[PDB]
């Protein structure tokens, strides 16, 4: 009935980095993910919205194809892998939990969330 | 076929020569507080805005609806004439949009609003070694204000949840909250004078305006100027028809 | 204040044939020596129109308006002095005056104190005086204000050889208020009906308030005891 | 759009002042608007759903309003430990691209 | 129609000082007075403004809470009082007169001004 | 705001000085400004007034004038008497007080 992130640290610009949090508590099928990160000392931007079971996967226009997502099912994990680093990529992310089958309506509580810097 | 073209030109309607009472409105000695802004529709005269040079410091000069080079040639319908003392601080937050302590609850301006506000320093002229403790605004209310609302009421503020009727106390504060104003104060805390227009241009036909502008008399020459005027060319000449004192046109 | 005078009764008014009157100058765009056709609101030929009368007769009807209104009174006492152009009265909408008493012709189109039918005439009865004069304690919302050059009146009154005829025509058009007058003090008769006659109207004054009026009245300016003159309208 | 919030909120405690977000058009009158409330090193929380009730409970000290294109949230009985960072979201649907936008960044004092 | 001052001598370092001039000639209670303080090495600096009769004074940024003033008529003595006496403020006082009911203006002559030293 | 003065004004008797006080904006423009003499061992005397006349009496040959941002005296026929110093004043109506900002300090020899 929570969710709780993986351990990172600093990396080098222009590489890959894979970012992940668990997934427990109710039902899987029903409930759309969502992803968002934030940027201390400003307002956070939204990232991705992502339907489990066939996986499906939605992106903003700042970060359309150069980020790349994957989810699963049993295992229940939820994959990150970030590449092409700038310093604009040095920031919290946070995985989320929305109403199910819909992506209009409040956010289920986040995690603590990852920071990455370069 | 030939014909002949007119030289300097014009049309002749514009014919004023009117006097226009001003200047006490603007450069008087008491002026209202805060909260008591009062409303004046004025529709006396021409009221010359463009003419307001002779003081340098009218830092705030900008003006959104119109400009002010095209300002005094238009007519306007019953502009509102509405002045307060506040200091120099608030004058940023006058433009609509903005949020503060006066914006809120005291004299908000609406989002469509039309016109602009004129201030200038005043801190030698209204400020005493003593302070001046005349000039008062109002921070505490129940609930925000419509714009253009005037609030005169000095009940005690209910900030709690205690029954307090008339005596003071905890949780019951005085709204009204007097300036404390002095002439060592830096820039935006001394008091300034604050003059504020609202044209408002809808529902009555239009009564203030004046071009006042003015040519010569040349009897009969091929031209055209016209004190400025209604269109229509021509040659101007004497004629020794009479009129009516209500006759205008032939 | 508010004083409950009461007494509401109604009096059949006679009527009399108006012939030619209610002529005006309609634009400020002048022509000599010439016929021209306009279509414009006016007073049609030889129609009908009611007279009331002053003698222990009290008269303030409630008179409709409509797309301007023709006035003849034909008086010397000059008891009339204004109209008042209200429909409520109440301090909630707009409604017209003209008062101006000695020397001061300020006309004040405002919202006052005033009751449902705050009188303005008269005092120790027959006598000619102020409205109670203070009549509002303060002002809350006041619109127009306007002072002009005082109308031609006689101070006092005298009963018979009514010599005054003033004839009005009232506009309310796209918001401007016109004033239309003949002023001809020249008649030695018996009052009776119309006079025959021809004369037009220049205008005098044009007014930008920009209200609409439906419902006006008149301003004729103790218990036991009432002496007054006599006078007539149209 | 960009969804125009102002930079800090005034405030001291044991009165009421009111923070709010200004959009552009079909933004903020088109969809509703969330507000969210960060708390120094907590994870943030959700204190409001579509402002005309609220989610689980909360004292009605605070109150959410919409006023054409924006939205505002009146707080009174103000305390040293609510002393917090304010943010607004809402649904763009704008040109090239329709994400969960955010505001700007408001401080209260 | 002169003005007189008093006398002073070395004070101990953080401690008050109070100097009363005394007045004659034009009118005590319409009169502002302005109190300065002259040093070696630098000119004049304005420190105090007296309105006589309810002593409201304006003060400035930096001479603030230090400076405590007190105007009369009865007496004709204008109380100045200065606290934290430090080795810089060892300078002579002048208490001079002023148009009168209005700051701008001139200045009318000065007196012999009274020396204060830590 | 500081209004900077040379330290000395090197002369002889018999020839004509100038200081010129070099002030700064809202202090030379709007304000008037004022030439003062400092006197060795007496009080210290309104030497002019604004710079149009005298204050009690004095030749003309004491000129004095601003111009700008910055004002100007001009000084002839110094004698043994002249022998002293000046300072410039101006109100200032600067930001967080609005006291007397005086001059700097000449020496004229
Ligand atoms: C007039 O009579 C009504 C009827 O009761 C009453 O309510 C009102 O107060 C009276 N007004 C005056 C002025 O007598
Ligand atoms: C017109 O006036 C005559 C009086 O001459 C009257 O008998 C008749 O009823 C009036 N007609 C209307 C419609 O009022
Ligand atoms: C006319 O107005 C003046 C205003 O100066 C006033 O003094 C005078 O009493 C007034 N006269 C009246 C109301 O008859
Ligand atoms: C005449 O005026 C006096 C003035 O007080 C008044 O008491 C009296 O009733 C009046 N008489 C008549 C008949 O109006």
């Amino acid at each position: 009935v929570q969710l709780v992130q993986s351990g990172a640290e600093v990396k080098k610009p222009g590489a890959s980095v894979k970012v992940s949090c668990k997934a427990s508590g109710y039902t899987f099928s029903s409930y759309y993910i969502h992803w968002v990160r934030q940027a201390p000392g400003q307002g956070p931007e939204w990232m991705a919205i992502i339907n489990p079971g066939d996986g499906g996967a939605s992106y903003a226009q700042k970060f359309q194809g150069r980020v790349t997502l994957t989810r699963d099912t049993s295992t229940s994990t939820l994959y990150m892998e970030l590449s092409s680093l700038r310093s604009e990529d040095t920031a919290v992310y946070y995985c989320a939990r929305a109403e199910g089958s819909s992506w209009l309506g409040w956010f289920d509580p986040w995690g603590q969330g990852t920071l990455v810097t370069v | 076929n030939f014909r002949v073209q007119p030289t300097e030109s014009i049309v002749r309607f514009p014919n004023i020569t009117n006097l226009c009472p001003f200047d006490e409105v603007f450069n008087a000695t008491r002026f209202a507080s805060v909260y008591a802004w009062n409303r004046k529709r004025i529709s006396n005269c021409v009221a010359d805005y463009s003419v307001l040079y002779n003081l340098a410091p009218f830092f705030t000069f900008k003006c959104y609806g119109v400009s002010p080079t095209k300002l005094n040639d238009l007519c306007f319908t019953n502009v509102y004439a509405d002045s307060f003392v506040i200091r120099g601080d608030e004058v940023r937050q006058i433009a609509p949009g903005q949020t503060g302590n006066i914006a809120d609850y005291n004299y908000k301006l609406p989002d469509d609003f039309t016109g602009c506000v004129i201030a200038w320093n005043s801190n030698k002229l209204d400020s005493k070694v003593s302070g001046n403790y005349n000039y008062l605004y109002r921070l505490f209310r129940k609930s925000n204000l419509k714009p253009f609302e005037r609030d005169i009421s000095t009940e005690i503020y209910q900030a709690g949840n205690k029954p307090c009727n008339g005596v003071a106390g905890f949780n019951c504060y005085f709204p009204l909250r007097s300036y404390s104003f002095r002439p060592t104060y830096g820039v935006g805390h001394q008091p300034y004078r604050v003059v504020v227009l609202s044209f408002e241009l809808l529902h009555a036909p239009a009564t203030v305006c004046g071009p006042k502008k003015s040519t010569n008399l040349v009897k009969n020459k091929c031209v055209n100027f016209n004190f400025n005027g209604l269109k229509g060319t021509g040659v101007l000449t004497e004629s020794n028809k009479k009129f009516l004192p209500f006759q205008q046109f032939g | 204040q508010c004083v409950n005078l009461t007494t509401r009764t109604q009096l059949p008014p006679a009527y009399t044939n108006s012939f030619t009157r209610g002529v005006y100058y309609p634009d400020k765009v002048f022509r000599s020596s010439v016929l021209h056709s306009t279509q414009d609101l006016f007073l049609p030929f030889f129609s009908n129109v009611t007279w009331f009368h002053v003698i222990k007769r009290f008269d303030n009807p409630v008179l409709p308006f409509n797309d301007g209104v023709y006035f003849a009174s034909i008086e010397k006492s000059n008891i009339i002095r204004g109209w008042i152009f209200g429909t409520t009265l109440d301090s909630k909408t707009q409604s017209l005056l003209i008062v101006n008493n000695a020397t001061n012709v300020v006309i004040k189109v405002c919202e006052f104190q005033f009751c449902n039918d705050p009188f303005l005439d008269h005092k120790n009865n027959k006598s000619w005086m102020e409205s109670e004069f203070r009549v509002y304690s303060s002002a809350n919302n006041c619109t127009f204000e306007y002072v002009s050059q005082p109308f031609l009146m006689d101070l006092e009154g005298k009963q018979g050889n009514f010599k005054n005829l003033r004839e009005f025509v009232f506009k309310n058009i796209d918001g401007y208020f016109k004033i239309y007058s003949k002023h001809t003090p020249i008649i030695v008769r018996e009052p009776e009906d119309l006079p025959q006659g021809f004369s037009a109207l220049e205008p005098l004054v044009d007014l930008p308030i920009g209200i609409n009026i439906t419902r006006f009245q008149t301003l004729l300016a103790s218990s036991s005891g009432w002496t007054a003159g006599a006078a007539a309208y149209y | 759009s960009v969804l125009t919030q102002p930079p800090s909120a005034s405030g001291t405690p044991g009165q009421r002042v009111t923070i709010s977000c200004s959009g552009s058009s079909s933004n903020i009158g088109s969809n509703y608007v969330y507000w969210y409330q960060q708390l120094p090193g907590t994870a943030p929380k959700l204190l409001i759903y579509r402002n005309n009730q609220r989610p689980s409970g909360v004292p009605d000290r605070f109150s959410g309003s919409r006023s054409g294109t924006s939205a505002s949230l009146a707080i009174s009985g103000l305390r040293s430990e609510d002393e917090a960072d304010y943010y607004c979201a809402a649904w763009d649907d704008g040109l090239s691209g329709s994400g969960w936008v955010f505001g700007g960044g408001t401080k209260l004092t």
